[PDB]
């Protein structure tokens, strides 16, 4: 069987295929061991995914004061800045091991999108098949829309761009994301 | 055979729960264990990172393999910073603080 | 330039003993070469980026008086301008925190973004 | 999928809302040449995007057995949805050769389109 290890070098990895209990079992020193021959659908169909029956998009996007009322706590604030001609960046594999069926259902951490709707209509065809997703159709640099989904208490704020094919500089497309993030540290 | 499933639909489909899925359930996830107030607490201040390793794989088959630590925590005077940064794998030996966050693989209980 | 160097080198300003390094990376075409060789004697140019911290070493940031930014009046977005323009702020003010820096901003609500920056 | 399709040609379709026109009725007219009785026409079912099939439509709308299926030829859904384990014959056409810059690049659709069907 093979095995994976984390070690600083490979010459200690060896220990592990030329170990014996006949002649290393009194050997302390790791260093001397030696090559000596002594009803309700819930999960997907394989099961390891949560599942949930397809929803439209108008049941789960939330107006700033619809996302006030409601208390979030322990949620994931994804800040995406999108468009309606930008490359699609695949937020399912954002969402997929999140929802991975290791954890129980009071375990799932809810996950907000804040971002434009535009870009937000054309993945949610991928995303409409796991059960705690809200969208807030705003911007992630308007600090109104960042205290309407409480991010000072979110578990984690994810801040992503899909604009990266527009900027010709290089250095210059960390722009918005960089902004963000001062943002929301002040 | 997901990735088959997907690249055939297109889509995730949902299905009915059979034990073989449910077994598939199983499996162990990433986490953060804190040592303030943990069954490992006492052992957090001023003891050894491989005997809480021990103690953590013979008792719960929980596999740590890292430290996230306060920056600010081999300092003397007192600090008010909350980052940390990451150690991987750290020795038997390795002191720990009782401000410290133990990267661990935990397994799945119904 | 022509305006800010128009002002800045006036005949009737008191003598002050002020040289001017601009930093671009884009080459000066004959008109801009025309220009900097009439003040050949308080102007100098250099090729580079301000993002970038070996250009900043090269122009001396860290002994200048102060950072002038300029922004392009005419442009498709003036918010990627303004959004451009703080972020040469952020990266001067990370290499020299303590250096005055005087900024041109298209639209009134990014400025507050300035307010952002603990330096 | 309710309807039975066997002995059909199946023509899968790379086009776009704004995209060079093929003529597709010179692939039909041949297909409904008289010769042939009523019985032994062969269905015709056009795999695409419904945006390039309307601007085709207005030459085809005279042809008795001619149906659309508005979706994708790289989606084994679709395929399996009009039986191409079943046809006489699968055409697999590109309408956005202009677009292309690169002259072998342009053909990357339609190859990886056969090495679906095959697999």
């Amino acid at each position: 069987t093979l095995g994976f290890f984390i070690a600083s070098d490979a010459k200690e990895v060896k220990r592990a295929f030329f170990y014996c209990k006949a002649c290393h079992d009194d050997i302390t020193d790791p260093k001397r061991i030696k090559k000596c021959g002594c009803n309700v659908k819930k999960y997907d169909s394989t099961g390891m995914f949560h599942w949930c029956a397809p929803k439209e998009i108008e049941k789960v996007i939330l107006t700033r004061s619809e996302a006030a009322m409601t208390v979030l706590s322990g949620h994931v604030v994804v800040c995406i800045f999108g468009d309606v001609s930008s490359a699609l960046i695949g937020l399912r594999n954002l969402v997929m091991p999140l929802r991975a069926s290791n954890f129980h259902y009071h375990e799932l951490k809810h996950i907000v999108f804040v971002g434009s709707i535009e870009y937000l209509k054309r993945e949610w065809e991928t995303l409409h098949n796991f059960p705690k997703v809200s969208i807030l159709p705003g911007t992630p640099l308007s600090r109104a829309d960042l205290r309407a989904v409480n991010i000072n208490l979110c578990d984690m704020c994810v801040i992503l761009s899909a604009n990266q094919n527009n900027i010709d500089d290089t250095s210059l497309q960390d722009k918005e994301c960089i902004l963000a993030s001062l943002n929301i540290k002040s | 055979e997901l990735e088959a499933l997907i690249a055939e639909e297109n889509a995730l489909r949902g299905g009915y729960s059979t034990p073989q899925t449910l077994a598939n359930r199983d499996r162990c996830r990433v986490a953060q264990l804190a040592l303030l107030d943990g069954p490992f607490a006492d052992l957090g201040d001023g003891g050894c990172y491989g005997d809480l390793f021990c103690k953590a794989l013979k008792t719960y088959n929980m596999l740590c393999f890292g430290i996230y630590r306060l920056r600010d925590a081999h300092l003397s005077t007192p600090s008010q910073c909350t980052k940390r940064y990451v150690i991987t794998n750290p020795p038997y030996e390795f002191e720990l603080v009782p401000t410290d966050l133990i990267f661990c693989l935990m397994q799945f209980d119904s | 330039v022509s305006n800010f160097l128009k002002d800045f080198l006036h005949k009737d300003r008191d003598d002050v003993n002020v040289e001017i390094v601009f930093l671009h990376n884009i080459s000066p075409n004959l008109e801009l070469e025309a220009l900097f060789k009439r003040h050949f004697t308080q102007v100098e140019f250099y090729q580079g980026s301000v993002l970038n911290p070996h250009d900043l070493a090269r122009v001396k940031i860290e002994s200048a008086d102060a950072c002038l930014i300029l922004a392009n009046k005419y442009c498709a977005d003036p918010d990627a301008e303004d959004a451009s323009n703080i972020m040469r702020v952020i990266s001067i003010k990370n290499y020299h925190p303590k250096i005055r820096i005087i900024t041109q901003m298209l639209q009134y609500h990014n400025k507050a973004h300035l307010l952002n920056i603990p330096s």
